[PDB]
């Protein structure tokens, strides 16, 4: 009926334990979604081509060049942290929960209204709003995964965080396959750097279109849609870190000299000469034993090509990795590669009351020491002769290929059978909670962009759109504008996100780093004067583990 | 008791920028907001700004817009980044506390008092 | 906004002086005057606070006072070691900054 | 359907009989109910600081230096006397019941109505309002006690207490922790005292939003919404009041010389010089056994400390008492502290005819004596040579402190193991019905503001709030003020309070006390050829009780 | 419940407070003061009292010799300098068996 | 016996944490010294009324 709701609103967060010592966190999240009718009622193939920022000889780095299809629908994704998660419910997990399971997934559309606008033209502007109850907002669930995944947590265009406030839907569009071609530069290269674009191989066409491959539902302002639940399969997660490193493997050397006083210079002394130690190492051809010659079990993280760019088919890209800079908590300026930055504005974190364009950033620095610090690395010579030469070290203060700014741990990978490392951090409130797995016949160890990779589906994309609310002047042979009635729609989602976590045990003597609120950070969580919200990244794995 | 110290002052050319440095021991730092107040040689008193434990910062309209003030509580150490530097910028500058622990946005940064440091000399000129 | 001050003072050894500042009810009619003392190239020393007393190790000599847009500050058995320049300071409720004064010179005789 | 209406008026009172002389009291009332939209949907975090009252030495008792989370959420309060009983039901419960007891609690939202404000723009104003049947009325009702309990009883904003009027809901807020120091003074003190609000603490900051709490209800023009029905587990309440104090209680001394002819002047006689009585007393250094001597079961009422504010955190506050001065219902002037004092408005009690805003006020002053005269009180010394000498007394008019006005009945307190003190009396119509308990370890023994006291939880309160009716032109990540359609609903409340009374017997040959119209105060419980209303307050206790 | 707040501030702003926005002697409420129709925060009824005052530094004799009058709770706001820690607060001395 | 609590606010409460300050509190000195500092134990706020 049109007088009569279809819905409830709900956020609660609760929490029910099981036995041995699991319990459920069930996250509700409504919202006020607000829709306008489509720019065009057509499907459109587009290519951007930043030509004029690249022929600048050295800015290849800045390329934007691809090709899209843009639609008519709107994308309605609850795929982040914060879109479940107060900061409050964030160090209850954070602090209490050592691991983390994805378990189910709800959501609906209810409380459907559609208005149209009418404008008076009077001297003084002034425009009226009406309801229109034989208007429809179309939905369609792709349940099956036909429509190319594009999850919104990397635009930051996902669903809003504050229950109070509206949220816009993201206008839907995907890629289009494109041949491109850049030929790197620097200023200095002579001409023009060789810099084309060539277009769409015929054999990766794929024009996918909702109306062809998803049931469509008409909802008035009297009907409701649920997607019913759909059930993860995803690995666990770890709400814990692991600061070993292959220094911290094994059994320490025993210290037939231990200190005698108190002080930050009474230091312990092994007492066996190098050569005349015992133990292990990989050294076949070296009596030297070292806590850095020794033999560990396996390598904790590895290094990797670091602001290296890799082409394809389709253009340059920077190549990805698990994780990065070591030291990075002494100097954020260290971090750099591996460590995430996020951009985001004022519907996801950034303060409410801020004027301007400039979106609030950040670089995450999570906290496992899996990544590395390339300056303290070397490479020498097979003779292993000591106190190595200039003609026997690959120092990283070596120049490479002529360059002083390049050295060898630019070009540098220890990749390998004997490789060990960790999966990403979730990072509230910007993060993505669940990524698709690859339909490669081999599929990555892990994805940098969210926790949980579901290994067989994960639930379909919910589009949206307003329903043509055609005029009386149509006429589909006409290849001018389409006229249609002003019409924007609100309609509430609500969505239900199911874990399950396990609780902490004290392991040792110390306590363990938390979340906790104080006189700086302070103000962070609460309004201002003028209602001014603002949401601050917070980190996810506090508690330390033992790797080995 | 209360000690203050302070540094970074030096001759400099005008515009460009210049970043003074106060450092702090013996009580809280971070339950009492932080203030720079200068003086011209001969001539009065002007306050310049004030910072409370939360980051929230206060300016003078003298500076408003130029300089920006800020802490590192875990060093107990107080910067101002003076961007923007004039001739009539010339002046000895202190490091002041104040005397009545006070916190946020609403805080005023200096009602009446401070062990006020021996205090650092800028110029400007070129 | 700035408070009023004397350009100078004077007063004979052992006598008593007084000195006075001026402001508004939005500096000094709702915050009291704090009053400090300047050695030559030395950092001003705070002598009275708003509060109406003393820091630790001030001379009893010095006692302040306050009435409407104004303040006042005396030394009693004034001293040769008192010859400084001295400052009124308030707090502008208006603008939210502190206001210091124009300065005044007590000379002793 | 749109045109069904979806409840019943109903503001009856029904007194039902039972068994052992009781009955069952069920009070009904409905209202309609006017909510505008909020001004803004945000919360907001606010602090009130008059440096300019309270800077003028003297003045440190009009402190309203406070912190409080604004809300856009409104607060349905039906917890005043006034809005269940009329004159009449007051008349019947104090002139025929002798204990009262709470038993039910319930309430509904019916008949929700929507509409829209459009302005013509013309150049002479005018506005036309419409329907919107697709427009939704949130309603949160907070049953898990989550939400600070902010009786709207004290500020003077519950429901109105006229059935055929119509009202508003308060608008909610509440407390933010706040640091705050003011040192009193008084006129002539140096300088000026340091008045200081020195921040929030971080440990003690609680910031709640309905949305992350509570189910809220969307309810359109064709919903209802019921709480269910609440049981409370209140003390009983007594309608009855205690005449005796210390100096009526026991067996009076035998009278051996009773007079012999009727007269002013012919007063009886004990007949035994004082020193030479039989009788017990606790003055074991002393042979005298008088009225005024003798020992006494135990102590009614207490001397408190009167105007005394004490200073917290938060800043000072009134030291609150149980019982006010004892034989002051003569003159209101007389009342002084203790006895409370409420200041109303048209919405419950005020002549409504009237105009300005000049709030109207009384002071209660109850029946019982259980308070004190600090007047006729004296300390003397423990030798007890009668009559007492200048330097063995310390009467009420000898100073403490130096300050003439000041005397030791103000810093004196006589709470003990031996107190009787009686609960509040009930306060027609504007006095608070019940109270939460407090969620300290150990709690207080009565609460000065509600008869009613709850001893594990009790109901939940009635938040409402209009959806937000956004414009076609919404954009989330703009700073500005959002764009919403003037929205406004009516809706009908309607709560039924169930109590359970006893009714009351005559024990003695006198007739005690009643309520009753007469020509001194008829006029005060008819209409005015206007239509004026006015509901004068109402006394409790009228009836006696004998205490021991 | 606090006061409602009839004018409300529009920017941020350290000095931008809000305002009750009604005179004194004008509010609408209840207190316990009947010789006076000023209500403020420092005067509006309270359901009762939390925490009490007590004669701190009190020593009691009796047949045994004096002792302090405990208390429950100590100062308020004392959390910002040790040196208000005065009575009510504990002060632990101990040893190497305990900490 | 124990409860667990419950997340009650939009914003974080306050929570005892190991941090740069106290670290060396809760490990043996390198002469193996011990030592157990004071902690608090009701960090959390809690609604009176």
């Amino acid at each position: 009926g049109v007088g009569i709701s279809t819905g409830t609103f709900n956020n609660q967060t609760e929490f029910k334990f099981l036995e041995n010592g699991w319990v459920y966190i069930t996250a509700n999240s409504s919202r006020l979604v607000h829709l306008n009718m489509p720019e065009s009622e057509n499907y459109r193939r587009v290519v951007v081509n930043n030509l004029d920022k690249t022929a600048v000889n050295g800015n290849m780095a800045l390329d934007d060049t691809h090709a899209e299809i843009v639609t008519p629908w709107s994308l309605v994704d609850a795929n982040a942290w914060g879109v479940w998660f107060n900061p409050g419910d964030w160090q209850l997990i954070v602090n209490t929960m050592s691991e983390l399971h994805l378990v189910s997934f709800e959501q609906e559309i209810f409380n459907v209204v559609l208005k149209t606008v009418s404008e008076s033209a009077t001297q003084p502007p002034t425009k009226v709003y009406n309801n229109d109850l034989t208007a429809s907002l179309m939905v369609a669930l792709d349940s099956n995964n036909t429509m190319p995944f594009t999850p919104a947590a990397m635009r930051s265009e996902t669903l809003g965080f504050y229950p109070w406030k509206p949220t816009i839907p993201t206008p839907w569009r995907y890629y289009f396959q494109w041949d491109r071609t850049l030929i790197p530069s620097h200023t200095g290269t002579s001409g023009t750097p060789t810099n084309i674009y060539h277009g769409t191989d015929p054999d990766d066409v794929q024009f996918y279109t909702i109306e062809n491959s998803v049931p469509v539902h008409l909802l008035r302002t009297g009907d409701e849609f649920a997607t019913g639940t759909f059930f993860f399969d995803c690995k666990p997660c770890r709400l814990t870190h692991t600061w070993q490193t292959n220094r911290a493997l094994g059994l320490p050397p025993f210290l037939n000299s231990l200190p005698q006083s108190e002080g930050g210079t009474n230091f312990g002394y092994i007492g066996v000469q190098q050569d005349k130690r015992r133990g292990v190492t990989q050294m076949g051809n070296t009596n030297y034993i070292t806590e850095a010659t020794i033999m560990r079990p396996a390598e904790v993280g590895y290094s990797a090509p670091y602001y290296s760019f890799e082409a394809s088919t389709q253009g340059p890209f920077k190549t990805p990795i698990a994780a990065g800079r070591g030291g990075a908590q002494t100097d954020e300026n260290q971090a750099a590669d591996g460590d995430p930055r996020y951009a985001f504005g004022r519907q996801h974190g950034q303060k409410t009351t801020t004027t301007g364009e400039t979106p609030e950033r950040f670089t995450y620095i999570a906290h496992q020491d899996t990544g590395r610090y390339p300056e303290g690395d070397w490479i020498q010579n097979i003779n292993f002769n000591l106190p190595v030469t200039d003609d026997n070290v690959l120092l990283p203060t070596d120049p490479i290929g002529g360059k002083t700014g390049i050295n060898y741990t630019n070009i540098f990978n220890t990749y390998g059978p004997l490789t060990a490392l960790n999966n990403v951090p979730p990072v509230y409130p910007n993060g993505q909670i669940w990524d698709k797995e690859f339909d490669t016949d081999l599929k990555p160890r892990l994805h940098v962009n969210a926790p949980f990779v579901c290994q067989n589906n994960c639930p379909g994309q919910l589009f949206v759109k307003v329903a043509p609310n055609l005029t009386n002047q149509y006429d589909p042979d006409a290849s001018a504008n389409m006229s249609r009635i002003v019409t924007y729609s609100d309609f509430w989602w609500k969505g239900k996100l199911v874990f399950k976590a396990k609780l902490r045990a004290s392991h040792t003597w110390n306590p363990i780093q938390q979340m906790s609120i104080n006189v700086d950070n302070q103000f962070n969580y609460v309004p201002s004067n003028i209602g001014g919200m603002k949401i601050v990244y917070e980190k996810s794995q506090l508690a330390p583990r033992k790797l080995y | 008791e209360v000690q203050l110290v302070e540094s970074g002052g030096d001759l400099v050319k005008p515009a460009g920028s210049l970043r003074l440095s106060c450092v702090a021991s013996g009580f809280t730092f971070s339950s009492y907001g932080m203030n720079w107040v200068r003086q011209a040689p001969g001539k009065g008193l002007q306050w310049v700004a004030g910072v409370n434990s939360g980051g929230f910062t206060g300016y003078a309209d003298a500076v408003k817009g130029r300089f920006t003030i800020s802490r590192d509580n875990a060093k107990n150490t107080v910067y101002l980044q003076m961007n923007s530097l004039t001739a009539e910028d010339t002046a000895v500058y202190y490091c002041a506390k104040d005397r009545y622990y006070c916190t946020g946005d609403y805080c005023f940064n200096l009602i009446a008092f401070g062990y006020w440091g021996q205090g650092t000399l800028v110029t400007v000129s070129s | 906004s700035v408070l009023t001050q004397p350009t100078s003072v004077s007063g004979s050894l052992g006598q008593r002086v007084t000195i006075s500042c001026s402001g508004s009810t939005n500096n000094i009619g709702i915050v009291g005057a704090s009053w400090y003392q300047q050695l030559p190239g030395k950092a001003p020393k705070l002598l009275v606070y708003s509060d109406g007393n003393r820091p630790s190790g001030v001379p009893d000599r010095f006692s302040g006072s306050n009435s409407g847009n104004s303040a006042t500050l005396t030394i009693t058995g004034l001293q040769a070691e008192d010859e400084a320049d001295y400052y009124c300071q308030s707090f502008d409720t208006t603008l939210g900054a502190a206001v210091f004064g124009g300065g005044t010179h007590l000379t002793v005789l």
